[PDB]
């Protein structure tokens, strides 16, 4: 047995009635001095290291050529001057197993944490030495963490894309379905997760050029996409991950949901394709009144009205669709559909739930389009325009397919350094650079929307870690007060940085003038309502850091109206799965699942206590399954009001609660303004 | 007084081998000596044969002769487990660990092994001797079935348990523990039915039935000793396994309402270490907060 | 060519009565007329009585005479579903909808009913006539079994499906749909076993077996028409039920590899809404001519 | 039970020890008089019928506008002047159930046989009244039958494509694989069978741009194509049919064959994708000498030589591949692979066998490319060039994908009319017209090859019917003598018509100058060997008909050298499945499977005696299974020497035949020059 995992297993050996949490420091120390320093390739000087990495196709020469070697040396000194030490064995293990650069035979270790951070910072700065040092300080202090694609691939030659979330709109044609399959395979080949909207596709039993009952529905396209994602699996190390989204008023909604039933046949069930359901407020209203709802055939609506069903307002056109004889509709029970959704989430965790009117009542770019679906992680909520892929000889009408670059603030380290403003602005700059350097040459709509919208996603993590290490319960009103103030400040500084970038570059995102930022309606609750902490305990947490007031928000509103905004979307809170270990942080803004997390890697068993877990804060680290999901919904809705995109909201369910409890949680989330619900995790 | 609770226990224990992924045993299997792998394959093959006949013949025939729809439902369920679940699980294990030729060879080996043929001949002979409306022939077959469930399987079970207890072949071992959990309740249930018939007899008849049960046990035991030596001498465990089968013979006798026949012995402690969401409709008040 | 595939489909369709809550049916049951409640009770008892014969005799007798370990396992699984799952499910539906005294009376009536008895005893007669090592008598019993699974049940299934398609008695209708889905696969599987026997016969013997199957179908069909009028005239449905019987008779024939007997008809939309030659090596000189 | 169905069923009722064959005339008469004349929409004049058909979206106004109504009336007069009578009930039933135009609700009948033939002829002539009358005489005499797509769809507004066989090359790239899936779905949507060459795709466990062992091989593409064909199911009318071809020296050949095993896993098995194996002479030579053979990884060969493995001659390149250390390979047993092929064909009829060197030793366009694979029916053998489909922004390199137009001469009717020359030339003209009028907008390589190659397929049928009705056994040497002479004449007149078309249009097919037609090497065996019948009985069959001599072939060679050749490919003998009933003909050049065909339509069973079956010729209608497959191979090889493309050659096997017998048949077919083997049908 390895010495470091033997030391790491001494955490669970209870001495004097307490877990030996200090063993993890010894565990990581032994891990380093027995595996990492031995397996680390060391060069005489940094120049030899960089030459070796560039020559052997490990790094990219173009980005390293913008700095003189003295500047690169200064950046590396800045990284190593911090003398960063991993606080736990899991942090270092995850870094050196997932993100640290290794030789071509996966034998030795080329990059330390400081080397990777310095390379990512030099990639971000794009020739600026001082900006590179600022990025080094930001990441070595672990105030900001670039997403897994960016952190893993920044500055590497044989790399995937820095963006891993893509959203595709599929038009109701065979040419568009073929192009969707092709683009899905191309993006899965790049390593990204692809989400597809299947609402515009006509339902099963619709006509294909005046021959009736000819269309196979969205389930045939679902099978096509599932096999396309199985094919493009990148060695199978990380198999192709796709998501399909369907509006709840689509006729194929029941067959769409039946693809996830355990008793589904092999000719229907999809395995590699996650599913999400988009629910307008009309469906919730119909289920609330116990009235008879109707699902519609999309092609009939398109023929009758000239627009797709999901491109229309269901809360204003549902009655017109029902009364229209030329529209084909099927009678359903909305409460039965809700119960089926709850049962499917209990048994499989699917579908993802998107509350469409919750997304679009606060959506800033409804002039471009309404948000019709989310991503594979169920937190990207941006306007999309469907493309019209025509025959080979004809020109294609390229729409807007969503993609944003992810990045997380570490709430604990940002709050410790009293650096919300600087961290948010530097992270915004880094995400803007990642957006600018991304060029997808096989997804035309993704490329066009990346150039036009310039959307970024700046998330946060370690919310529960910060609260538990500060003696605040996750369900407590003080926690929601802190989240309100913190994320209002993050929104303020992200909007300020976007406006400053627009002023400097002299350009805004496409169709900015129609957005709510340009009209000033976005800032109504910010110029009217003060978001300063209401509790003295929370107010001391922000001591030494200026909290923008209503006057500051009015000044920012004037600044945005006079200079514009560079990013259509700025903030989205992703799950942040594996980078949470490296940053020694709790995953996303969701509460922790286990206080001490037990994992098996190969034939070795190791335990990961939550960051900062001890006996003085053991009960503040309440597990997500033991807490009220209504209070978690309250917390996420408090955070969501300052986030322009969505939040990956996992529901943590006990075995005792029925499908009625899951439905009640979903309805309370819809009532409280929750935009999306990610997973129904059951213990 | 008991069938309903056995019905509920049997159906709640329902499982399929496919629930257990077996590729995790690949390395601990690769690491065993040729002698160990040989004994392991043969042991499971002997078990497969027993379950094949218990499922094809033993349980269905007892079901046919036992009165009452609920008793028949339990016995039918147990029969299904024998051949549709237990016997098949061994093939899942074989197909994971062994190449086709080794699998073919071990099934050929069961056909020609004299101890395995003798025990099958004896047990199946008693099953096929049951006469309609003749409770004595039925009792004799139920004794044979209890001896198969609670005694005869155990020369086979020893080895997977012995490995499981050392942290080896733990996925295969998980399957075997599920099989063993089933056989334990099968042996108790059939034992209770046998006792029902025994309790109807005169004292003189009872004395003869005890003679039958003890003579049969001794005959099976002597054959099992030779089988055990044949399989386990090459891995050095024959004496240990013998202690285990005697232990389980006593459990079989107890399942039949008889006193233990063999003296207690210390069993290898390794082997001892080897041992939808509810749908609720939405209310109107659920939509308001 | 088919047993492992059917094994898979059978075991993945496993279900238990407890999974469906039945009490909410009382909210639509109370609104049916006396004739509707009477027909439902009588149909339900008919299905229950026929399915018991299949669990106690039909499936176990076929499992006994069919050769092949894997076939015996699949057949055992099907017998288990009849006795452990289907029988308990029918009992549960009854206990939910009627008081004990009403259940006893309905079963007394249906037990004496001429049309139910005629078909029940015709089927049972063929099961009792199977002779050891006689594949002709086995085939005849398999034909009877397919006719029960794929045809005779459907005059009964009609009514629960009719309610189920209208939004009435949804919990018991869900149960019936699961049962029906099992009987469908049972009929297809036994059908393939019958075709295997049929294909081993001479041309004259085949023609003779075809005549047997058609003659049997005719006898059962003429009794089904009488059974149908007896139960469904009081609720005005007999015409549509007759179309459903013929449609399912054709499916039963196709299961036995025979041509449809009846012309194609459309079915009531409410009920629809409810619903290796020899490997030889190349030994050289085969490449030269 | 219908009266005609009862009358047709009285054939099996044996009266005086003989079948009542005359009951089928009564059966067809009753069928017509009781059903067809009742359900045939009648109009006061032909003008009213034509106006109703064009205005109700049944016909195309474009082709009918090319004639004055007087010319169309005279064409219809010519069709009805023959007073054509269907000889059997099955002929009329098949026509009026598959090809006759019906109302949009499929309730009444708009088109009789004469109307369909007149419309097809008017479409063929393209404005020429005399040519239209000639086509009417050719088809109403049933000397030439256009293929099912052409006959069914010509002159119809809501029609599929007139071509149904397509052959696509798939390049080793994700872009090309996605484009292949798209084109396969587009062509299956049109109703055409699609054949894909998978030999260029790199095998399983190959490197993808420095990531070794990352390719799923040809089986992942096979699954993608199978799901693509399942989705593109011709508007839910007819199941989507596709074929995949792999070279026997491809590394994935065993995985390719395992997709058709009855025990195949659901993640390996393909359902709607037929498979064909391409076998060079090198494999047969290795199996003959029992030397252990090597299958090669195609990408290693492409990297080493810059050419695809299937683009190179395996006879010269096999030793170089084996001796090259940079070419990856694994040992196989070629005899074991042959036995596996025979076992698979016995079990399921798959794969098709294409003898690569038999095709290419007589291929006339080897300069363009070698023939690497065949179609779904194993008779189309043409040169193909793989397309390089690049990224979306880049320009694709369009190659040549095979698609030929099918037509069948009725050997009995052509022979009785003594009109081999006229029928062959008119059929060539009609096939040329179909080729020119075909434009496919979503298969650029198919369209380019159709425009450039101008390849057609003129087949033949009713060979066994003609022989049995003339007292000649199919296996007899006289039958092979007749086939030799007849197909030599067909080839002569097709070459003459192609050269005449080239002279008239002043253009040949693309890259004709490199063909064996241009160099005269094609005509060597025709200017050196005499193909007149060697039997007096056969020579009497051609009485009143000039059989081309050696001097005639020399004159044709000079004419082709002077004027060129319009069609790269002219003759291919397709199976001719359903059009054989309408023509009262035996299918293709194959012998009859059964003397009397027992089929069930709806709930009523039907009986179809072979055309011309009686008491006198009963034993000349020997069933194919009772025949010696060696003699059938001899017959097909006799025909194959005059057909430039292949022949759909079905093997008819008894249940007693072993794997060795099937292998012997395959090896004798290879020895005798058979190009392709279609199916292994076992009784
Ligand atoms: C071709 C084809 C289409 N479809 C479905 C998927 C598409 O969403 C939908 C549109 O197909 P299209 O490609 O748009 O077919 P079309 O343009 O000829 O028909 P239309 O005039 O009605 O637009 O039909 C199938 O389900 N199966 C098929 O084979
Ligand atoms: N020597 C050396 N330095 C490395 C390596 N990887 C990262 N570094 C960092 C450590 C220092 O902060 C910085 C400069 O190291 P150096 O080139 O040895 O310079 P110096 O120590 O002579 O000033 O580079 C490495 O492999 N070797
Ligand atoms: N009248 C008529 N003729 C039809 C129809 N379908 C095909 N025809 C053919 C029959 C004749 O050969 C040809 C001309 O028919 P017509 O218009 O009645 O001509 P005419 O005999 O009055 O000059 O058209 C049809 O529906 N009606
Ligand atoms: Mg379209
Ligand atoms: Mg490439
Ligand atoms: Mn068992
Ligand atoms: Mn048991
Ligand atoms: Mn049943
Ligand atoms: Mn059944």
């Amino acid at each position: 047995v390895p010495k470091w995992i033997q030391l790491n297993n001494e955490i669970m050996i209870q001495k004097d009635g307490k877990f030996q949490f200090d063993k993890d420091k010894e565990a990581v120390h032994s891990y380093f001095v027995d595996y990492i320093n031995q397996n680390t390739v060391f060069f005489h000087n940094l120049k030899e290291k960089l030459d070796y990495l560039v020559e052997n196709q490990y790094y990219e020469e173009e980005f390293l050529s913008l700095y003189s070697f003295e500047d690169i040396k200064e950046v590396f000194k800045t990284a190593y001057a911090k003398k960063f030490r991993f606080p736990s064995f899991m942090s270092a293990f995850k870094f050196y197993n997932d993100y640290a650069l290794k030789t071509n035979d996966k034998k030795k270790i080329l990059e330390r944490y400081e080397d990777r951070i310095s390379i990512v910072a030099l990639f971000f700065a794009n020739g600026d030495t001082e900006k590179a040092k600022e990025y080094v300080n930001l990441m070595i202090n672990q105030e900001y963490q670039p997403s897994t694609p960016t952190f893993l691939n920044a500055g590497r030659k044989r790399r995937g894309e820095l963006v891993s979330c893509f959203l595709l709109e599929v038009n109701d044609s065979l040419n568009d379905i073929s192009r969707a399959i092709d683009i899905s395979m191309q993006l899965s080949k790049l390593g990204g997760g692809v989400s597809l909207n299947l609402s515009k596709l006509r339902a099963k039993g619709e006509a294909i050029k005046d021959v009736e009952n000819a269309t196979k529905g969205v389930v045939g396209v679902m099978k096509l996409l599932d096999n396309a994602f199985r094919y493009a699996d990148q060695m199978g190390q990380r198999q192709g991950s796709g998501a399909a989204y369907l509006n709840i008023f689509h006729r194929d909604i029941n067959d769409f949901l039946d693809t996830k039933k355990i008793s589904a046949d092999e000719d229907v069930r999809v395995k590699t394709l996650s599913i999400g359901v988009v629910i307008p407020d009309k469906f919730v209203e119909l289920a609330r009144e116990d009235k008879a709802a109707y699902v519609f055939y999309p092609h009939t609506i398109y023929k009758e009205y000239g627009q797709h069903m999901d491109e229309m307002d269901m809360n204003e056109m549902y009655d017109k669709f029902v009364d229209n004889p030329r529209v084909k509709k099927e009678k359903i029970n909305p409460r039965k559909l809700l119960e089926k959704l709850a049962m499917l989430r209990s048994e499989s965790g699917y579908p993802y739930i998107m509350f469409q009117d919750n997304v679009n009542k606060v959506h800033a770019n409804n002039h471009i389009s309404k948000v019709k679906f989310s991503n594979l992680c169920s937190e990207v909520l941006q306007a999309s325009q469907v493309s019209s892929y025509t025959d080979y000889d004809e020109e294609d009408e390229i729409g807007l397919d969503i993609s944003c670059n992810l990045g997380s603030l570490n709430i604990l380290n940002v709050m410790e350094h009293k650096s919300i403003e600087k961290t948010v602005k530097l992270a915004t700059d880094s995400l803007t650079h990642v957006s600018e350097t991304t060029d997808i040459r096989n997804a035309p709509a993704v490329r066009r929307a990346n150039k036009a919208m310039k959307s970024i996603g700046l998330g946060a993590m370690n919310l529960h870690g910060y609260l538990a290490q500060n003696g605040i319960a996750y369900e407590s009103p003080e926690a929601r007060d802190f989240a309100n103030t913190f994320f209002m400040m993050v929104n303020f500084y992200s909007i300020q940085r976007s406006a400053e970038i627009a002023k400097e570059k002299g350009e805004t995102f496409d169709q900015y003038e129609g957005s709510t930022y340009a009209t000033g309606e976005y800032f109504d609750k910010y110029v009217s309502t003060d978001f300063s902490p209401k509790y003295e305990k929370i107010a001391n947490l922000f001591e030494g850091m200026h909290i923008p007031t209503t006057e500051d928000w009015k000044k920012l509103k004037a600044f945005v109206a006079e200079h514009g905004m560079y990013h259509s979307y700025r903030l989205c809170i992703a799950p942040t799965g594996s980078i949470s270990y490296v940053q020694s942080s709790t995953a996303s803004v969701m509460p922790i699942m286990e206080r001490i997390e037990e994992r098996t890697y190969g034939n070795s068993k190791t335990y990961y206590p939550m960051p900062g877990l001890a006996s003085n804060n053991w009960f503040f680290y309440k597990e997500a399954y033991d807490m009220d999901m209504f209070k978690v919904v309250d917390m996420i809705a408090t955070i969501q009001q300052h986030i322009d995109q969505g939040i990956s909201f996992t529901l943590f369910l006990k075995d005792t609660m029925t499908t009625r409890d899951l439905n009640r949680i979903d309805l309370y989330a819809h009532h409280r303004g929750i935009k999306t619900i990610y997973y129904a995790r059951t213990k | 007084d008991f069938t309903q609770m056995f019905y509920n226990q049997n159906v709640k224990q329902f499982w399929l081998p496919e629930e257990i992924a077996l590729n995790g045993d690949l390395l601990t299997w690769k690491y065993l000596g040729k002698n160990e792998q040989d004994t392991y394959m043969k042991v499971l093959a002997g078990l497969t044969l027993l379950d094949t006949e218990q499922g094809n013949t033993g349980m269905p025939i007892v079901a046919e002769h036992v009165d009452g729809h609920q008793r028949k439902a339990v016995l039918n369920f147990m029969a299904m487990m024998e051949n549709a679940v237990h016997a098949k699980s061994y093939s899942n294990i074989f197909m994971t660990l062994a190449p086709t030729e080794t699998i073919n060879e071990v099934f050929e080996w069961v056909k020609q092994n004299k101890y395995l043929q003798k025990k099958a001949q004896m047990i199946v002979g008693l099953y096929k001797a049951i006469q309609k409306d003749d409770e004595i022939s039925l009792f004799k077959a139920m004794v044979a079935s209890v001896y198969l469930e609670s005694f005869l399987f155990y020369s086979g079970f020893y080895y997977p348990l012995y490995f499981y207890g050392q942290g080896k072949l733990m996925q295969s071992g998980e399957i075997i523990n599920l099989i063993l959990r089933d056989e334990a309740i099968h042996g108790v249930y059939v034992g209770l039915l046998a006792q029902e018939i025994y309790n109807k007899q005169t004292e003189e008849k009872k004395a003869e039935l005890r003679e039958f049960a003890i003579d049969l046990l001794n005959q099976l035991y002597e054959n099992e000793l030779e089988y055990t030596e044949d399989l386990y001498d090459q891995v050095g465990l024959s004496h240990d396994v013998k202690k285990f089968i005697r232990y389980n013979a006593n459990k079989a006798l107890m399942n039949l309402g008889f006193d233990p026949y063999f003296e207690e012995e210390d069993i290898n402690p390794i082997v001892l270490n080897g041992l939808k969401a509810t749908v609720e409709p939405l209310k109107d008040d659920d939509f308001y907060f």
